[PDB]
């Protein structure tokens, strides 16, 4: 309940109101620029396991079609 | 109004972190999807007949005479899509942000897990074509006390009409014990109040949730609706399949029998386990080994965001998920089968043994161990 | 060895919020109980300093790498009281034991 | 006396009690009821 | 877990051990009975 | 699995906001009718579909009029036949499945109804099917009442090639190529199995018009209502 | 524990008069009932189909070839007659003991009795007998009284001109929807 | 008057397709120098076919 | 105090009684009806050796098939010892040239499609399970042999399986 | 209840009908099983269709 | 300025201007995305 939630002190928060502020204050200006930093945080951590399924699937498809490839020794 | 005030604690004035990102936002797009599914599944019940000579007919009754019937129908089957992408998402964040020390939340969660997945499973038996009979007595006799049990659900000596009668009867009333669940589920979270993704105790920065996550879930709630509409109204079989649109049967086995695709990662378990038994409670486990995940938490911090290897770990698990994903849809042969053995071997060991030893090394790391 | 514990504590990031190692451990009883025996300052100190993290957060935003803490500079402040409290717990439960 | 203090003092004994006796009943109930059915017609 | 299972608390488990098992016996006697599970109860 | 995967091709229908096109459709419903019809059922699709699709109410009126349709016992248990009406679904060719059996040298010609959606890549399977019949190769042997097309699963297909160049003329004329026959058809069957084609279509666009307009909108209430905090300037002032 | 506190305060330790007659059972009696009657209608729900053709036929082979199927139809029945034997006892024992000062309790209540009233009338259409077909004419044109949507009205719930098939199966929806939200 | 077999017959001009038919054209004699295999040649002409199919279509629909 | 408490007991047990009755038959509601809980007919010369043949007997795929010299010859050469099942192919047929199966795959109830798999008899697509033409299960995850139905043979070409 | 089916058998089965009444229901102690066989095949109620069609 | 002191600053106004707004919106926008959707097709 809001209110007797933690005990907080000798802190000041300022703000202000919506109206008085733009909407997207340079938005496009850090955004990229955030944006990008974000992803190079977290780049590295996430892409390779994605990037080693791609490799298996492809891998699996062309195996599964050389397997299906009929036996050019056999039958002959 | 002691109601609205009720309310007013639970919803227009619920202290919540300040920092929960668009995640946190799928959770009430699955309650909002709930509400779409029932009031869908409604309109397709005025109707729809539990009938084997006649649920097929029926439903091409609702597609072709029934005012915007076909808008509702595929809304429907493309909302249980949605429901199962919400749900993995929503698990995946609990996963990742650790949101499971929240045990009785969990707990709740992953029975209402299984509900969902129960009535996702007869509602797909219920339009009575050829894939939804093959796949009906497939899993019939997976619970084969088995031979009993699977002729009690059936109800007879095969799926046949005393089957899909009642199969109608418990898609109908299972979602609204899944509402009641749900309900449950809300109470045993707002006790302990939601989680962030830093993991830490956010106490000292609380805000309202009326006019700071209402508008966000709004917001959510619109981009949820904008995929669920160009779901159903641009591609509305992209995710269905083509044998379901042929009548059930019985003497016809189609060449290749899948569930839907949020059923695939249990289905490539099953398969990849020989034995029969197995295979099944594998499967179970499967689901459940989300439910034992709260015992397997080693570490001194609750969430991923300041711990790499497991979130590597965790990563990896996402990856080999997909893979057997993949693996269900492929047919039995090499070298789909040995994938799918590695990938659940891989999958097993990664939730049972290696994410908690990697929480000790990351201890261990930081001079805590 | 600490030189890659100095690239893991980069990893970690929770500099990147300015977070003590002790912020970011997970509240535990026995944490809580080591918290209520933190004097003020820390505590006063250890609130501004978690909520400037989730401030952060909130903007998907981190501290200038400069105000980042750095491996030197993050403290274990609530270390010592943390090892009283597990140790009385320790006692207790093996009095209990017995 | 002696049945309290031995199969209806202790709650688990109460319920071995109920339980096993109920598993008897049936058979009793059944069969002296089903005698007095066909009594009747 | 001898926090929970000490040498003290081994005491208490056989303390409580027979009421458990009467508890066992209870259920026992009652899936016999209300599934009428017909291989304990033809004997 | 074993079998060619029909080439997909530039239908006019194939785009995103692309509807069918409609006197193909007409010349498909002809197609069906003088050929299709003798073999394959098209159980759920009355005449009355056709009216306002291709065809108006009085256009298939006569349509459903050049047919009988027996109209029950009347109350002379006297099943009788009666030409046909807007109400009256398309006609059987057989009265039950094995009479098609025993008229298809053991095969079941499948209801024509939903094939395009019942079969995988089904315009295209269609399309590749009917013009698919080509020679068996070396190497395999096919029995009486099958054909090597490639497409069939199996390439078995009971079914005799039923489409030759000029089979049936076209009331409007249209050359009647193979071809243009067989993509008339498709059409036809793709819009048998979604009558609702076109009218979804145009409600994705309003919907995608929509959605253009309410997304940054309520992306900007968000942003106003959340601007506040993500103005929060937090500073710490222990008394010192 | 956040769910036993709830059952706790609602059904242990609730302070209660201790000179309440048995008058004051029967709400708790029409609890039952509900519950109940949701349970013999969900083993209705099994083997009924809402089709004009096959509605009277499924009623039958419920009460000739299911087993025991008899018994759960005629409880079903019985039961919604007691349900509404019980609702007139809780009804008069508010009027007579002046409970209707508890007035948000009241309406809640007189809402109630209107879903109650509701679901027996659509339930009493569903086994399509002669019986059921002319009565559930007679109140959907009920309806038709209202000046302006009257007929209209009647016309969107019977589904058509006049009630058919189309009824039969949007009653067999509101019925078995209609309990939950009287237990909601 | 097929203009599909018109499209087909452009498509034979492509060299791809001569280079699948080749195969097909060895083994039609590989079966027939084998008396008794069971080898076919649904293996070599499916895949003529693809590509012949492929390209006939690419080229086939716009000709229609 | 054994008094009232013997009330106590002594009710329970009828509640008890009671309880498992009511309960009881709710559960068998759902059990089979009387409908469903109440013949055959097949021609031996409708199938030629090297052939199965189905007439959804009971509302299962009735598989019945002709088996040639070859064919007939492998499944006697099959190990019944090394079976997966021990059942010799002679076993579950009165005659070599016709073979009678139900097709329930053992493993979770599909159709077994014949004249496909490793084992020349059946296969199926559910979980890759392959039967040889005597119908036993050589390869995969099913656990028994498919089932040979008590069947008759009427005449040299009819026959009225169970 | 035996001889009022053998009456409802004899006479009054010319015009009435009893569609939810079969054969099954005659087996019991009135008639038993085979009783009910022999009554049951003493009509012979057509199966349908056939597979030529008819 | 003056648009919101006259229909967007009294709730009810600002409902009114709402309702009135959707009123002829759906005429509006029905026929131009018909347009559309024609030209299109
Ligand atoms: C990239 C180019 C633009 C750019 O730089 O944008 C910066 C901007 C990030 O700026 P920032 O200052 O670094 O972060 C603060 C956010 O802007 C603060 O906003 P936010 O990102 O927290 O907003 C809440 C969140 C809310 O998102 C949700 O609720 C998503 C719900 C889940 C997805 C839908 C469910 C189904 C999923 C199926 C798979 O919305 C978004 O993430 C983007 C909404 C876009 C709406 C449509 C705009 C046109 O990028 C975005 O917002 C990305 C999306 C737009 C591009
Ligand atoms: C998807 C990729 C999203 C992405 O950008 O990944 C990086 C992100 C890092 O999140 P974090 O480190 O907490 O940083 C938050 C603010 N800095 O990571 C995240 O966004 C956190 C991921 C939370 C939920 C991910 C769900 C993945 C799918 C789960 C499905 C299956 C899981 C279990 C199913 C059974
Ligand atoms: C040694 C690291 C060297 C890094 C050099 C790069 C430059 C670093 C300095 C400049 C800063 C650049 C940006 C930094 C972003 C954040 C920091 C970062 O990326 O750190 C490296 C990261 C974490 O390192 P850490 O977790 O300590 O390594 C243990 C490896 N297991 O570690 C990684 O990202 C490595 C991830 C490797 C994952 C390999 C997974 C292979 C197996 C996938 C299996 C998937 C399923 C396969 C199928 C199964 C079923 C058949
Ligand atoms: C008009 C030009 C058409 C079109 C577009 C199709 N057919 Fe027929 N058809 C016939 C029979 C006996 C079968 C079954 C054969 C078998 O199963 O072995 C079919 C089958 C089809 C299909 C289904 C293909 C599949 O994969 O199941 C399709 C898409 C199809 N046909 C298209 C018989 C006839 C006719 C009697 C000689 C004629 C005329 C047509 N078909 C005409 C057409
Ligand atoms: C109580 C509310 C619900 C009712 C009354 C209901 C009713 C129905 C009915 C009548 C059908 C058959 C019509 C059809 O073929 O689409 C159906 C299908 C289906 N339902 Fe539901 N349903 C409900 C909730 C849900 C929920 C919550 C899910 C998701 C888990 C779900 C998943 C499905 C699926 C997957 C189908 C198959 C759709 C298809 O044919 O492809 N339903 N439902
Ligand atoms: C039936 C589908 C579900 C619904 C409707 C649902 C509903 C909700 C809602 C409304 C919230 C609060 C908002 C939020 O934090 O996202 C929530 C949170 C949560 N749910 Fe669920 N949930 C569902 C499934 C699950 C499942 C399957 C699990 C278990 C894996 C689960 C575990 C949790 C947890 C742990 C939280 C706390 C989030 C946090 O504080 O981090 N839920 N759920
Ligand atoms: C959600 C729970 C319920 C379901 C699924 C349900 C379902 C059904 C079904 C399938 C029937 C037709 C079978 C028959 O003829 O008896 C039926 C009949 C009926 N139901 Fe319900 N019902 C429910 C709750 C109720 C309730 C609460 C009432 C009382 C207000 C009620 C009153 C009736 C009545 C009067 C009939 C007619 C019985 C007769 O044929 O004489 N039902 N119900
Ligand atoms: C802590 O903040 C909250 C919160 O207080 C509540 C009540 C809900 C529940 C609100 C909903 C709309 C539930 C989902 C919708 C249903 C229909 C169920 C939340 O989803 C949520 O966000 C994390
Ligand atoms: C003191 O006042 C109370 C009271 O506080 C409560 C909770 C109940 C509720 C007790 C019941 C037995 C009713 C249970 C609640 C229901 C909603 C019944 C319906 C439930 C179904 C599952 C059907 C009363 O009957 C009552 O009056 C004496």
């Amino acid at each position: 309940e809001f209110g007797n939630l933690a005990r907080i002190r000798h802190v000041i928060s300022y703000s202000l109101s919506p109206f008085e502020q733009r909407a997207f204050p340079s938005y496009f200006s850090k955004g990229i620029p955030n944006v990008l930093r974000r992803t190079r945080e977290r780049i590295l951590r996430v892409a390779p396991p994605f990037v080693v399924v791609y490799l298996i699937y492809t891998w699996g498809n062309q195996e599964f079609e050389q397997s299906k490839r009929k036996n050019p020794a056999m039958y002959e | 109004h002691p109601l609205f005030k009720i309310i007013n604690h639970s919803f227009i004035d619920l202290p919540a972190p300040s920092n929960i990102s668009s995640w946190w936002n799928f959770g009430s797009l699955l309650g909002v999807c709930l509400m779409v599914q029932i009031i869908t599944g409604l309109f397709l019940a005025m109707h729809y007949t539990s009938d084997t000579m006649t649920a097929f007919s029926s439903v091409t009754h609702i597609c072709r005479d029934v005012n915007y019937g076909w808008l509702i129908r595929y809304m429907h089957a493309n909302g249980a899509s949605m429901f199962f992408i919400c749900l993995f998402l929503h698990v995946g964040r609990g996963l990742y942000y650790g949101s499971y020390t929240f045990m009785e939340t969990w707990n709740i969660g992953v029975l209402l897990l299984f509900a969902v997945m129960a009535t996702a499973f007869m509602g797909y038996v219920l339009p009575w074509g050829q894939m939804s009979f093959w796949g009906a007595t497939v899993i019939t006799n997976l619970l084969s006390i088995g031979t009993t049990l699977v002729e009690w659900i059936w109800g007879g000596f095969s799926v046949d009409k005393a089957t899909l009668t009642r199969f109608f009867a418990f898609h109908f009333i299972l979602p609204f014990i899944i509402a009641a669940l749900a309900i449950v589920h809300l109470l045993f979270l707002h006790e302990t109040g939601s989680n962030n993704p830093t993991g830490l105790n956010s106490d000292a920065d609380k805000i309202p949730f009326h006019p700071y996550y209402t508008i966000k879930d709004i917001l959510g709630i619109l981009i949820m609706f904008l995929i669920l509409m160009t779901l159903v109204l641009f591609f509305p079989d992209m995710l269905g399949d083509p044998d379901n649109y042929m009548p059930a049967n019985p003497l016809n086995t189609p060449p290749h029998i899948k569930p839907e695709w949020y059923f695939l990662f249990a289905y490539a378990i099953l398969r990849s386990i020989p034995n029969k038994l197995g295979g099944v409670l594998a499967l179970i486990l499967s689901i459940l080994i989300l439910a034992l995940m709260p015992f397997l938490h080693t570490s001194k911090q609750r969430s991923l965001m300041f711990r790499p290897i497991t979130q590597i770990l965790y990563w990896i698990l996402v990856a080999n998920l997909l893979i057997l994903t993949w693996i269900g849809g492929q047919p039995v042969e090499h070298p789909f089968i040995i994938i799918g053995q590695l990938a659940s071997i891989s999958y097993f060991s990664i939730i049972l043994i290696l994410m908690p030893i990697s929480g000790i090394i990351e201890d261990k790391m930081l001079k805590l161990y | 060895l600490d030189g890659f514990r100095k690239w893991y504590y980069n990893a970690a990031g929770f500099n990147k919020l300015g977070l003590m190692r002790d912020d970011t451990l997970h509240e535990t009883e026995d944490v809580k109980e080591a918290i209520r025996r933190l004097p003020e300052d820390l505590y006063n100190d250890r609130m501004f300093r978690i909520k400037r993290a989730l401030d952060l957060t909130m903007r998907h935003q981190i501290l200038p790498k400069d105000q980042w803490t750095k491996y030197e500079e993050d403290k274990f402040y609530l270390e010592p009281y943390l090892k009283e409290v597990i140790r009385e717990r320790k006692e207790r439960e093996e009095w209990a034991k017995k | 006396s002696r049945l309290y203090s031995l199969l209806f003092r202790r709650t688990s004994t109460f319920a071995l009690t109920i339980a096993v006796g109920a598993l008897f009943f049936e058979r009793a109930f059944d069969q002296g009821a089903d005698a007095i059915y066909e009594h009747i017609n | 877990l001898s926090r929970f299972l000490g040498p003290r608390y081994r005491e208490l488990a056989r303390n409580w051990i027979p009421t458990a098992g009467m508890w066992g016996t209870v259920g026992a006697v009652g899936l016999v009975w209300a599934t009428d599970w017909r291989l304990i109860l033809d004997w | 699995d074993l079998e060619l995967h029909p080439p997909s091709y530039p239908w006019s229908h194939r785009g995103l906001l692309s509807s069918l096109d409609h006197t193909s459709i007409r010349r498909g419903f002809q197609v069906y009718k003088q050929v299709c019809s003798s073999c394959h059922s098209m159980d759920y699709v009355a005449y009355r579909h056709l009216v306002g699709v291709c065809y108006t109410e009085e256009e298939a009126k006569a349509l459903a009029e050049e047919v009988e349709v027996q109209d029950g016992p009347n109350d002379d248990g006297e099943m009788f036949m009666r030409p046909g009406k807007l109400s009256d679904y398309f006609p059987k060719p057989y009265p039950n499945p094995e009479a098609a059996r025993a008229a298809n040298n053991g095969a079941l010609p499948p209801d024509l109804s939903y094939i395009v959606r019942a079969r995988h890549g089904g315009e295209d399977y269609v399309f590749s099917l009917l013009t698919g019949y080509c020679e068996p190769p070396t190497g395999v042997s096919l029995r009486e009442g099958l054909y090597f097309n490639p497409y069939f699963p199996g390439q078995a297909i009971g079914m005799a090639p039923p489409i030759y160049t000029e089979v049936l003329e076209y009331d409007d004329g249209t050359p009647a190529t193979m071809s243009q026959v067989a993509k008339d058809v498709a059409t036809f069957l793709r819009w048998a199995s979604e009558p609702e084609h076109d009218h979804r279509k145009r409600m994705g666009l309003k919907m995608l018009l929509m959605m253009g307009l309410l997304l940054p909108l309520t992306y900007a209430m968000k942003r106003h209502k959340w601007s506040v905090l993500k103005s929060r300037k937090l500073a710490y002032r222990p008394p010192k | 524990h956040p769910l036993f506190k709830i059952i706790n305060h609602s059904f242990i330790d609730l302070p209660a008069p201790s000179n309440i007659s048995s008058w004051w059972n029967f709400g708790s009696l029409l609890g039952v009932c509900l519950m109940v009657q949701i349970i013999t209608g969900l083993f209705l729900a099994m083997h009924y189909t809402s089709d004009t053709m096959t509605a009277f036929s499924s009623v039958t082979h419920i009460c000739r070839d299911v087993n025991y199927g008899w018994l759960i139809r005629y409880m079903h029945a019985n039961g919604a007659s007691m349900f509404f034997i019980c609702l007139f006892l809780h009804v008069g024992r508010g009027l007579y003991y002046g409970s209707y000062t508890f007035m948000e309790t009241w309406n809640i209540g007189v809402l109630l009795l209107f879903a109650v009233m509701a679901t027996a009338f659509m339930g009493y259409v569903l086994p399509w007998g002669q019986m059921s077909f002319w009565g559930a004419t007679v109140i959907t044109n009920l309806l038709s009284a209202i000046p302006y949507i009257g007929t209209t009205l009647v016309e969107w719930i019977w589904g058509g001109f006049s009630v058919d098939k189309a009824t039969l199966t949007r009653f067999f929806a509101f019925h078995f929807i209609l309990p939950f939200i009287i237990a909601a | 008057v097929d203009p599909l077999t018109t499209v087909r017959e452009h498509c034979e001009q492509l060299e791809k397709c001569v280079k699948a038919r080749e195969r097909l054209e060895l083994c039609d004699n590989r079966v027939s120098s084998r008396s008794q295999t069971e080898e076919d040649c649904t293996e070599e002409l499916f895949d003529f076919l693809h590509a012949r199919d492929h390209c006939v279509a690419h080229k086939l629909f716009k000709n229609l | 105090k054994g008094f009232s408490y013997l009330v106590t007991a002594t009710t329970t047990v009828g509640v008890a009684y009671a309880a498992k009755n009511v309960v009881s038959q709710f559960v068998s509601s759902m059990s089979a009806s009387a409908d469903v809980l109440a013949k055959i007919e097949i021609k031996l010369s409708d199938i030629p050796e090297g052939k199965n043949m189905a007439f959804k007997w009971r509302g299962k795929p009735l598989f019945v098939r002709h088996r040639t010299k070859k064919e007939i010859d492998q499944e006697a050469a099959v190990e019944v010892s090394q079976l997966r099942d021990p059942q010799h192919d002679l076993d579950r047929v009165k005659k070599p040239e016709w073979v009678i199966l139900i097709g329930v795959c053992t493993h979770l109830g599909c159709v077994p499609i014949a004249n496909a798999g490793d084992f020349g008899g059946y296969y199926c697509p559910c979980h890759g399970s392959h039967y040889d033409a005597s119908g036993r299960i050589r390869k995969g995850p099913a656990p028994l042999n498919l089932e040979v139905p008590a069947y008759e043979f009427t005449s040299d070409d009819v026959v009225v399986v169970g």
